[PDB]
């Protein structure tokens, strides 16, 4: 315990920042899908944003959250100030890779080490 | 000890003669004409290029070039699979697995130099105790397909047999130095 | 002023590891033993934690070993058992620590070999 | 075929690699080439095989040709010597 | 501001550079250079490689000054081992170090001109450069990427004809500098393109960590070759070519002078090279000679262990800086007692210089930026590492 | 014994300083040439 | 055996004491290596203060920042060891000030003290993940635009987790989990025998 | 070389330099190949006597860094003597 | 008197002795607030007093440049006010205080 | 066989050595893609010069893709290609009867010899591809001839899977590009004003994935799957929709086919790959057959992908700078016809 605060004194204040970033991404998804001529649906993309913002829903510690948005903000900057081209963005969608089943029987049938 | 480049020691006050000389330099592009003279001069010099296929740029004995595995004059391949050529390769290029040959001798079942992985450092040439793996003189082994560049024991041994005469001469010239 | 958190530093969210290799990878914290070949003990001093071994299928074109597991060759070295356990907890990898086993003291004396009755 | 009896089975598909191409092998095989060289009949119990050529050869080693039955063989050249 | 990126394929971008330019009209108001296009992981790979098998990596960080780069690793590792190279080896490293600064400067001056538009200076000097590589190839076997300068001493003795051939090259080389000297030093067109462009003030240069010809060009007098004499730079006499004002011309003129001053140092090295051994005689650090390893057991054991395992340098950490042609090249090598390093931070004269591009290229046209990168002599291998 | 070393007595001396030659016609004389061409040409 | 002059090990040693005395609130340890190099060690909070004193003190002017790096000792609670190497063109001496930073406990930025650090601090964030407060523009410099993970951390796999190839179906470059055709052979090299007391 | 005198004269003039004296192309001046065999010198430590390594191994006689000011009147001292001003060159001070 | 200083950006400062005496006396003043036995106050006061004393003593700038080193006199001016700025900064920083916090144990043990 | 080891991506092994004779094709390109992605051994018989098959090299890994010189008239070439393959996939097809190859050859004659040899070789399974709705009596010589083949090959190779795809939707396809390219033509003829020829497109990948899945599944033997699609369409909406995404005017004007078959004959006379074909024309207005059959997609494991979803990528090249940035959302969808 006894940790020093990075930018947010408590999960509460930190959550404020997450809200802002969500908004940012939400407002940006449409633009990217147009400035990058990505073949995705704005709605679809906006769900992806939600996915990511929740993939890390479990974090309880304020410090971890604060870094997470710093990093998140940095990603947005790379996508609104466009330095990240389609190949970079579409990677988020994991479009080419073949999905792996998580069913035990499925894995048994395919991989030595699951 | 230092030296001022582009530092004007003093303020030469313009003298008509000086001014004219300068003004002429700007008006009649005198220095520009100086530069043209230099290039006209070389136009008359003999060109340094070599007919590449017919003539070849000189390489002395230590040139590393293309990997080869040598054999003893008797015909027994030199490598005894100590495998430190694998240990010191910086790129992880050489892969060696061995087993005692029927004769009972130590020999490598598989010796694979991945030339695309290899950065031609020449340490393998250095490390080998029997000096079985050598940096051969040939540099012209460009290949249409990536697989051809990966080399197994048979290609390297064959490379060794083809270039053994020159490899022996090259090692002969440089061994005193090493 | 400092803030209070009872949450075990877990930073699994910042490390940047693919989900599969954080939830399916068991790492073992062990002090390396000595290959019996040599009698030196300088490699049995520091604790090491090593990730579980994974597939090593033969490659069809050249027969080289091929591996799909990124965390295979990684063995991190930690000076003390407590510190290594900490690394597993904050990185979220499962751990199964093995106690160091050091040679027990053995009494030796050249005289014994010349014992009247041994 | 190769030095080590490396012969892709009649059903293996790496044989496709050799389709329309030469599987590189060397006629000159060492196991045989060393045999040709005759046993050197030295007259000293222990002789040394520097490898031929000294520094241009292999690490120097001394062989004990004492065993009357067998012949000493340099772990390096494979050359054999008998007393 | 019409954001435009100087994309990698463009020739002026050194192959990999994505300068996000904001064009306020043709005048460029901001640059945000996006390096990283050649980050190879050079310093995470070294941690997994023994000290000798990591030498090669140092020949590829700045790829135009190979041996001077591998003289920084060699000095570092040598410090951490409290071993010093033999006298002949130190002269050979100074001989090869100045051949590399002539080689880097021919690279920097001629390619800068290629960018500005002068094409002939590159061809005349590049023929003089293959004459020089030959010296690398004749001493190491590689035209470039030699691996000749080893962590302890150098690898093999100079062939018996090299010093005569280096004299013949050095004897006639100065006319060759004189010739581009006439063709690209007073041309009003060069001066206009280079003079008063990218002026950097003295204190700003120190603050931005420029540390190189960029430091010397604005008049600060700093050469790690005279201030902190590494190797034998204490027994050779040369004049640092300090420039006065800082425009890209004064920096060019300084680079042309250093080529001339290096010919003065090369002359001294050929005139005074000592008879002796080229690598320290401790088999523990430098590998045993080919004849010895094949006749003496202590030498085979030392050859086997050194090639397979390593020097096992004593635990410690050092920052060793040498004056690489670009500027101060330093290796912060942290070492555990193990034969393979723990960290190797390559300070690249170039990471600091490229940062200065935004400040230096202020109130400047699209064309000026091409000169600004050219006068930093930036090779992205060193910056990207 | 035989190692590659500087020849006895040392090598000869090598030039490093710029040898650019200030060779040209004096400015006044130069002007006259062009001016003369014009003066004559006009006549 | 290298030649060592104790003049320096004495000069530098004294300076160390001088710095320590002048900045006792932050200096924890000040040592001189056997290689004649000083290495003041400061509490992370002393980043701004200790540097500034060295950049602007008549008896210790350390104008340029040679390098900013972060070794990562995973065992150490504070994982990173930010090391700042500085040079004094006036006194021809270099010093190194090294602090400790954990993954989520950021260090102050010195871009104010030396603007050289603007880039190196971005380099330390990209590779190791330490964060620098008050940095003008902290953003990945060396890694790819979408890279996930900090690469030079000792806990990051060399080959990494993603590699790129061009896929025709999608006519665009596409990441895939790394599949290597010859894994990095991890030679064990440490010998079981020590060398000296050290 | 091998240039008719007139071309050489034009060359020398247009360039403003006796380029013939220092031609770039190399002709029979370069070290001949197959220079004689080299017998290189063996350095110190090859003595067969009084050559104990313990007396010549700086590798690990090195000791752990000396520590000052560990956490666990007086005159001012500088990092080192103030540097000495460099002196202008004498062969070619300027240019 | 001189035409210009070697350093590109720096400009010749006329009345250099007066400019230095102004800056040197100021610093001495600011230092007067530092805690009495504060290490920075005793050390810098000693350095600044010697610098002034020399500036007061020498009426020739070229010899002044030799006496307190500093290369060109203009640099010495920059170093003095840079120090004046830090003296003001450290009073706020209060670095004369005891160590902020002891290093976590084993934090500085390199063999690891 | 080859035990499947690996994690599933390139540089891994799946154990499918497969000759694929017509890989250079639009469908083919995709078939090699998945087969290569999976890690299967792919032998690609080719006749066009090496320059044209380079696009296939990066697909698949080293020593995973092998290219063999092969001539349809020469039986020996087919013989050696299947020597060491255990799966043979036949995608040989064309739309324009070429001077030296007739629809019979490309569809029935050649694809027979191939499977014939494959059996002699002992390949475990052969997949033969024939166009959808292919009656032995269908109007287009092409479709009928293809029908003729699917029969024959069954006698040369029994229990040989016969996937029968509809016209395919994909980048580089004809179905979608052809109509979009009618732009050059000021007017876009549409028989029956593009009505009563409901059509169900199928994404190329879906087809490819399906085909690949066949290779690695015991359930498919003698099966005649029909990859169809996720939605049907009257040719009218399709044509307009296309023009819609292309953002080019749509002017549907009916053209009596009797005359139009003649237009196909015209371009057909073209020496360099006639753009339209008499046999094409009929096919285009040949109504898509209904879906009562061994199911293909989904049945073989891939859920079909709606046309509108990826149409944007296929038709983008045909737009003008003005519409390039425009996206699918801005545009409208076409309407299906369960009829
Ligand atoms: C045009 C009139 C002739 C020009 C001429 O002869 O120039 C060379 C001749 C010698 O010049 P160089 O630079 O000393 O030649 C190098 C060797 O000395 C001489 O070179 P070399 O030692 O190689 O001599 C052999 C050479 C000798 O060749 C020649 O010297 C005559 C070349 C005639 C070109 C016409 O012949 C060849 O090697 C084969 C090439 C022959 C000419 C090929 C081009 C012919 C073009 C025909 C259509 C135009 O030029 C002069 O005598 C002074 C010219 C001053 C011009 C102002
Ligand atoms: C035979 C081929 C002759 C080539 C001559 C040019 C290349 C050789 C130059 C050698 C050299 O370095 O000296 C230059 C010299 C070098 O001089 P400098 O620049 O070093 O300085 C001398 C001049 N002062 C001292 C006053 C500054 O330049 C000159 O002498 C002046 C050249 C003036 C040129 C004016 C423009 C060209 C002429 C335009 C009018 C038309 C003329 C005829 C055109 C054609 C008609 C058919
Ligand atoms: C009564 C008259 C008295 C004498 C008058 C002389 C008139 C000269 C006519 C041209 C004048 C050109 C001139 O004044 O210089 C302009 C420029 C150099 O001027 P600059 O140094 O930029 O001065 C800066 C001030 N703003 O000049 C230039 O930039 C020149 C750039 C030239 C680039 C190509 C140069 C080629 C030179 C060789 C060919 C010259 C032409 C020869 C053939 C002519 C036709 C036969
Ligand atoms: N819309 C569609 O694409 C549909 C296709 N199909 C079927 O799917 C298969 C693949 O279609 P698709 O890829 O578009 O066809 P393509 O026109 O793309 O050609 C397919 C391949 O067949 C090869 N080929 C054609 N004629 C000959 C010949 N005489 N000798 C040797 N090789 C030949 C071509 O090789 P090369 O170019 O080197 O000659 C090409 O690589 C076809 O057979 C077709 O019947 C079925 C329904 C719809
Ligand atoms: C189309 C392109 C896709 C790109 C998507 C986007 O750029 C990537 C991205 O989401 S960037 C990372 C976002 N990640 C955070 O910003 C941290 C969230 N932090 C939490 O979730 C906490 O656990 C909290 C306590 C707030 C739970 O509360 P809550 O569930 O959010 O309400
Ligand atoms: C000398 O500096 C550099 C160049 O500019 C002159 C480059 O062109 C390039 C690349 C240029 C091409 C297109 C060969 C490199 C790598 C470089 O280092
Ligand atoms: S070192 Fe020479 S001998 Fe030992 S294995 Fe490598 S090659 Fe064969
Ligand atoms: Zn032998």
């Amino acid at each position: 315990t006894s940790v020093k605060p990075i930018f947010s004194r408590d999960l509460n204040e930190a959550k404020r920042r997450v809200r802002e970033l969500y908004r940012a991404w939400y407002r940006e998804v449409p633009n990217t899908v147009h400035l990058m001529q990505l073949d995705i649906t704005v709605k679809q993309g906006r769900d992806k944003v939600r996915e990511m913002f929740m993939k890390n829903a479990h974090v309880t510690d304020p410090r971890v959250v604060d870094l997470l948005v710093i990093k998140g903000k940095m990603e947005l900057q790379e996508t609104i100030k466009v330095w990240k081209q389609r190949t970079h963005v579409m990677r988020f969608f994991h479009e080419t890779e073949t999905p792996r089943p998580k069913d035990f029987l499925s894995k048994f049938y395919m991989g030595h080490d699951p | 000890t230092y030296k001022y480049v582009n530092k004007k020691e003093q303020e030469s006050e313009v003298d008509m003669k000086s001014a004219t000389d300068n003004a002429a330099r700007i008006l009649m592009w005198t220095e520009l004409i100086r530069g043209l003279g230099m290039t006209l001069s070389y136009l008359f010099r003999e060109p340094a290029t070599i007919n590449y296929p017919f003539e070849k740029g000189p390489l002395s004995p230590r040139f590393r070039g293309e990997h080869a595995l040598r054999r003893y004059p008797s015909g027994e391949e030199r490598c005894i699979a100590c495998k430190l050529c694998e240990a010191i390769c910086p790129a992880q290029a050489i892969t060696i697995e061995a087993e005692p040959r029927a004769d009972g001798s130590r020999r490598t079942t598989r010796y694979d130099i991945d030339m695309t992985k290899c950065i031609y450092c020449g340490f393998c040439q250095e490390a080998c105790p029997v000096d079985a793996i050598v940096e051969g003189p040939n540099f012209e082994f460009s290949t249409e397909t990536h697989e051809e560049l990966l080399y197994n024991k048979e290609k390297l041994l064959n490379n060794g047999d083809k270039w053994e005469a020159e490899i022996a001469a090259n090692i002969q010239a440089d061994y005193l130095y090493r | 002023q400092l803030i209070t958190v009872d949450e075990k530093l877990d930073i699994t969210t910042l490390t940047g590891v693919p989900e599969e290799h954080i939830k399916t990878r068991k790492v073992r914290i062990f002090v390396p033993a000595r290959n019996n070949m040599q009698s030196g003990v300088n490699n049995t001093k520091k604790w090491k934690m090593e990730f579980d071994t994974r597939e090593r299928w033969e490659n069809p074109l050249m027969g080289w070993a091929s591996t799909a597991d990124p965390l295979s060759n990684m063995v991190l070295t930690f000076s003390a058992k407590e510190d290594a356990i900490a690394f597993a907890e904050k990185n979220g990898w499962s751990y199964d620590v093995e106690e160091k086993k050091v040679p027990k003291p053995k009494s030796k004396s050249y005289g014994a070999n010349f014992s009247w009755n041994k | 075929i190769t030095h080590t009896g490396q012969v892709y089975d009649e059903k293996d598909y790496r044989r496709v690699r050799f389709v329309d191409r030469q599987k590189e092998v060397n006629e000159n095989f060492a196991i045989d080439l060393i045999a040709q060289q005759p046993v050197n009949e030295v007259e000293h119990r222990i002789i040394a095989c520097d490898g031929g050529g000294g520094a241009l050869g292999h690490p120097k080693v001394y062989i004990n040709l004492d065993k009357e039955t067998k012949t000493g063989t340099c772990g390096y050249c494979g050359l054999q010597f008998k007393q | 501001n019409m954001t435009l990126n100087f994309g990698p394929q463009h020739p002026a971008a050194h192959g990999v550079l994505r300068l996000v330019l904001e064009l306020s009209g043709e005048m460029v108001r901001k640059c945000d250079p996006h390096i990283g296009l050649l980050h190879r992981g050079t310093e995470k790979l070294i941690e997994y490689k023994t000290y000798l098998q990591a030498l090669p990596y140092f020949d590829r960080l700045d790829y135009v000054s190979m041996m001077c780069n591998e003289q920084a690793y060699s000095i570092a590792v040598e410090k951490l081992l409290n071993i010093q190279p033999p006298p002949r080896a130190q002269w050979i490293r100074v001989l090869f170090g100045e051949i590399t600064r002539i080689l880097n400067h021919i690279m920097a001056v001629t390619t800068h001109a290629l960018d500005i538009g002068a094409m002939t200076p590159f061809f005349w000097m590049f023929e003089e450069r293959e004459k020089m590589f030959e010296f690398y190839e004749r001493v190491s076997g590689a035209r470039m990427h030699a691996a000749y300068i080893r962590p302890g001493g150098v690898h093999q003795d100079l062939p018996l004809g090299l010093l005569d051939d280096i004299y013949e090259f050095s004897k006639n080389f100065s006319l060759r500098i004189d010739e581009v000297e006439e063709m690209l030093t007073n041309n009003r067109i060069w001066r206009n393109r280079t003079v008063d462009i990218g002026v950097v003030t003295a204190e700003d240069a120190l603050n931005y960590g420029f540390s190189g010809v960029m430091l010397r060009g604005s008049g600060i007098q700093w050469d790690l070759r005279k201030t902190q004499p590494y190797d034998v730079y204490d027994q050779v006499e040369f004049d640092v070519p300090i420039g006065s004002r800082g425009d890209c011309y004064d920096r060019y003129l300084c680079r042309v002078e250093e080529m001339r001053q290096s010919l003065r140092i090369i002359e001294q090295c050929l005139n005074k090279m000592p008879p002796g051994e080229i690598k320290v005689d401790d088999a523990k650090v430098s590998p045993p000679k080919r004849a010895e390893m094949k006749t003496s057991m202590e030498s085979l054991i030392h050859h086997f262990k050194l090639y397979t395992e390593g020097y096992q340098v004593p635990p410690g950490a050092t920052y060793t800086a040498i004056e690489a042609p670009k500027g101060e090249f330093g290796v912060y090598l942290v070492s555990d007692g193990s034969s393979r390093p723990y960290r190797c931070k390559i300070k690249a004269p170039g990471f600091a210089h490229l940062a200065g591009l935004d400040k230096m290229s202020k109130g400047h046209m699209l064309a000026d930026v091409v000169a600004i990168i050219g006068t930093q002599d930036i090779v992205f291998g060193e910056i990207d590492r | 014994v035989k190692q590659d070393m500087p020849p006895p007595g040392g090598y000869g001396p090598i030039d490093y300083k710029r040898n650019l030659p200030r060779r040209g016609l004096s400015g006044y004389s130069m002007f006259a040439v062009g001016i003369g061409a014009l003066i004559f040409g006009y006549w | 055996v290298r030649p060592r002059s104790d003049v320096t090990h004495k000069q530098l040693s004294a300076f160390g004491e001088y710095v320590a005395e002048i900045l006792p609130k932050y200096v924890q340890q000040v040592q001189v290596s056997c290689l004649d190099e000083l290495e003041i060690c400061i509490h992370p909070d002393g980043v701004i203060p200790t540097l500034t004193f060295l950049r602007d003190h008549t008896n210790a002017q350390f104008k340029s920042l040679a390098d900013l790096t972060a070794v990562d000792v995973p065992t150490r609670q504070n994982r990173f060891e930010i090391v700042y190497n500085l040079l004094s063109l006036r006194f021809n001496s270099r010093i190194r000030v090294k602090t400790y930073a954990d993954e989520l406990t950021p260090i102050d930025s010195i871009v104010s003290v030396h603007i050289a650090a603007n880039w190196y601090e971005r380099e330390v964030w990209d590779m190791f993940g330490v964060f620098f407060f008050n940095h003008p523009d902290l953003r990945r410099i060396l890694t790819d635009y979408g890279f996930e993970g900090h690469p030079f951390r000792k806990d990051f796999p060399l080959t990494g987790y993603v590699e790129l190839r061009y896929d025709d179906e999608v006519k665009r470059v596409v990441a895939e989990p790394v599949e290597l055709a010859q894994e990095f052979r991890k030679f064990d090299l440490n010998s079981p025998w020590e060398a000296f007391p050290a | 070389a091998s240039a008719t005198r007139v071309i050489q004269k034009l060359r020398n003039w247009a360039s403003g330099q006796d380029l013939q004296a220092k031609l770039q192309l190399r002709y029979q001046e370069i070290a001949k190949r197959t220079q004689p065999p080299p017998k290189l010198p063996v350095g110190p430590s090859h003595k067969l006597s009084n050559n104990y390594y313990c007396t010549r191994d700086g590798r690990r006689e090195v000791v752990p860094p000396s520590i000052i000011m560990s956490s666990q009147e007086k005159k001012a001292v500088t990092p080192a003597p103030p540097m000495k001003r460099w002196e202008l060159s004498k062969d070619q001070p300027y240019l | 008197l001189k035409k210009t200083t070697g350093l590109v950006g720096l400009a010749v400062c006329d009345t250099p002795h007066e400019r230095l005496t102004i800056l040197y006396t100021k610093t001495l003043d600011i230092l007067k607030h530092f805690p009495k036995h504060a290490a920075y106050r005793k050390y810098t006061e000693q350095i600044t007093n010697e610098k002034l004393d020399m500036v007061k003593a020498e009426p020739d700038v070229k010899k002044l440049e030799a006496l307190l080193q500093g290369g060109e006199v203009e640099e010495v001016i920059l170093q003095a006010e840079k120090e004046l700025s830090l003296a003001r900064k450290m009073l706020k920083w209060k670095p004369w205080e005891p160590l902020v916090e002891e290093p976590p144990a084993n934090q500085w043990k390199w063999p690891i | 066989a080859v035990i499947p080891h690996g994690k599933g991506g390139r540089s891994s092994v799946s154990g499918v050595v497969a000759t694929v004779f017509g890989a250079t094709g639009f469908l083919g390109r995709y078939v090699v893609n998945h087969l290569g992605r999976m890690g299967s051994q792919v032998i690609i018989p080719y006749r066009c010069d090496v320059y044209d098959i380079m696009h296939l090299r990066l697909m698949g890994d080293l020593g995973q893709l092998t290219f063999l010189e092969w001539d349809a008239r020469d039986k020996d070439s087919i013989r050696k290609a299947v020597q060491h393959s255990n799966v043979v996939i036949n995608l040989i097809g064309r739309e324009w009867e070429t001077r030296n190859f007739d629809f019979e050859d490309v569809f029935v004659n050649i694809p027979r010899a191939i499977a014939q040899a494959s059996k002699e070789a002992g390949v475990e399974r052969f997949i033969h591809v024939s166009h959808l709705n292919a009656s032995m009596k269908s109007s287009s010589k092409s479709l009928r001839s293809k029908a003729v083949g699917e029969k024959e090959v069954r006698s040369v190779f029994p229990e040989a899977i016969i996937i029968r795809p509809s016209d395919i939707f994909g980048r580089e396809d004809r179905f979608l590009n052809h109509f979009a390219n009618y732009r050059w033509f000021l007017a876009v003829p549409l028989v029956s004003l593009g009505f009563k020829t409901v059509k169900q497109p199928v994404y190329v990948a879906d087809v490819s994935k399906g085909i690949v899945n066949a290779t690695k599944d015991p359930d498919a033997v003698g099966k005649t799957f029909a990859f169809t699609g996720p939605n049907r369409y009257l040719l009218f909406h399709l044509v307009k929709y296309i023009f819609g995404m292309t953002h080019r005017t749509f002017i549907p004007y009916p053209l009596p086919l009797f005359v139009y078959s003649w237009i196909g004959k015209l371009f057909g006379l073209s020496p360099f790959e006639p753009w339209t074909t008499k046999d094409k024309v009929e096919r285009i207005h040949i109504s898509d057959v209904m879906p009562t059959d061994l199911p293909g997609l989904e049945d073989l494991g891939v859920q079909p992908t709606p046309l509108e979803l990826k149409s944007i990528e296929v038709l983008r090249r045909h737009r003008t700078y003005r519409w390039l940035s425009s996206e699918i959302e801005e545009t409208k969808p076409a309407k299906t016809v369960n009829y």
